């Protein structure tokens, strides 16, 4: 049964893959969205305090990080 | 000595002590009469609370890693479990920050080997074995009194209450270095809770403290490890979500119903993207309130500091719900036959880090 086990945990992969693969590129985009359009949290940077700057700002630092950083995976 | 965390200078300085013991004249009704006269504001009571401020770090380097020294630092820590109670009701904001950090230290000296930070057991019974999404009962006996250090556990939630009204007084209040003095007050206590391994739902809990603590208006040396340390707390809520899922399909995939029925959500082309768009619905308007999550890990990009690449991780690591989850099925890997599994793991483990060696 554990082979039936094992195939039974392919076909859930790839539906969950196949639904999961849009949810994530969806999630990402958002979040990509979110980072163009960064100012839902960001209320209370457009209280006071916060400039919006986003993205750019952190893709500096990260690349810097990573380049010297560990593995870059 | 301490620095060095070099177990030699250690050893040599625990055996030197014996002969002086002290430097000036000298106990729990004396020390409480002690912070009593250390209520007077001048001058013998600074000079005492210099000295017990040098002797912590006189139980800090004698805390660097040893075991067998540390049966020997032991008298000094039973008199510590008890003094820990007097760390919490003394309002010793600079003094009693070295008592919790000694504490610390020597309850993890004194118990367990196994570090108890990552789950790696994935598995189960050959059943699902009591789908259990309430209680997790993992090992049980891995402290002979887990409710012994559940007893310090028990001083542990409570004094993690404490943060819970310093964040409407640490946020609340601004950043200062009397602040800085009160982040001290939780500036290793999160990492009691890195060895911490008794319970779940109060983590949760303390990680929503931790978002609260960063939000209102806008360096923290310190307060930057602060957020350092919590960002590494951060990193023990992933684990959770993988175990129930795993749970939860296991059990789902073991019954005779096994033939397509299982459409149930771990947290349609278009309905994929309806959904992506609902959770946009949910994201640009542990089921709690998720946004605060997401604006944490907004803020901790905006904060920065050299630490900060480890924050970005974590962000991106969090934004992912379920896509690893799906990945870390293939990642799981008989009763009898089961030990000499966790024998071959074992020896698995050598021969990859002998291949890496190579």
């Amino acid at each position: 049964r554990n082979i039936i086990e094992r195939l039974q945990d392919i076909v859930s992969a790839l539906e969950d893959r196949l639904r999961p693969l849009v949810q994530a590129e969806l999630s990402v985009l958002v979040d990509v969205l979110h980072r163009p359009e960064l100012l839902f949290p960001e209320n209370t940077d457009a209280r006071r305090k916060c400039e919006s700057g986003g993205f750019i700002c952190k893709l500096i630092k990260h690349t810097k990080q990573l380049l010297e950083e560990n593995e870059e995976k | 000595s301490m620095n060095k965390s070099i177990p030699v200078t250690q050893e040599l300085i625990c055996k030197a002590v014996l002969n002086p013991t002290n430097a000036d004249i000298l106990i729990r009704s004396k020390s409480v009469r002690e912070l009593a006269q250390d209520a007077k504001e001048g001058q013998k009571e600074d000079r005492d609370v210099l000295s017990y401020y040098r002797y912590q770090l006189n139980l800090f380097a004698r805390m660097c890693l040893d075991r067998q020294y540390l049966a020997i630092n032991e008298i000094s820590g039973q008199l510590d479990v008890d003094l820990i109670l007097r760390c919490m009701s003394d309002e010793n904001l600079p003094y009693d920050l070295r008592a919790s950090f000694c504490r610390l230290m020597l309850h993890m000296h004194v118990d367990r080997d196994p570090q108890e930070q990552v789950t790696p057991v994935k598995y189960a019974r050959l059943w699902s074995e009591i789908p259990s999404e309430i209680a997790i009962d993992d090992y049980d006996s891995s402290g002979a009194s887990k409710d012994e250090i559940k007893e310090r556990f028990a001083q542990t939630m409570e004094f993690v209450e404490e943060y819970l009204r310093d964040v409407v007084c640490q946020r609340f209040p601004f950043s200062d270095k009397e602040k800085n003095k009160l982040t001290f007050e939780v500036v290793n206590l999160a990492r009691n809770l890195i060895y911490f391994g008794f319970y779940n739902f109060s983590d949760l809990l303390r990680l929503t403290k931790i978002l609260l603590a960063i939000l209102d208006c806008v360096p923290e040396k310190e307060d930057i490890m602060v957020m350092d340390t919590k960002l590494k707390i951060i990193e023990i809520l992933q684990f959770i979500l993988n175990v129930r899922l795993d749970y939860r399909i296991s059990c789902l995939l073991c019954i005779f119903k096994r033939e397509f029925d299982e459409s149930n959500s771990q947290s349609p082309g278009a309905l994929d993207f309806e959904h992506i768009e609902e959770q946009a619905e949910g994201i640009f308007g542990h089921g709690g309130r998720t946004f605060l999550r997401v604006l944490l890990h907004l803020t901790m990009h905006d904060y920065p500091p050299l630490v900060s690449g480890a924050l970005q991780l974590l962000f991106r690591h969090f934004s992912q719900r379920q896509e690893v989850l799906q990945a870390f099925k293939q990642v799981q890997l008989s009763q009898d036959v089961d030990n000499y599994k966790q024998i071959k793991q074992d020896l698995d483990q050598l021969r990859s880090i002998v291949e890496k060696s190579e």
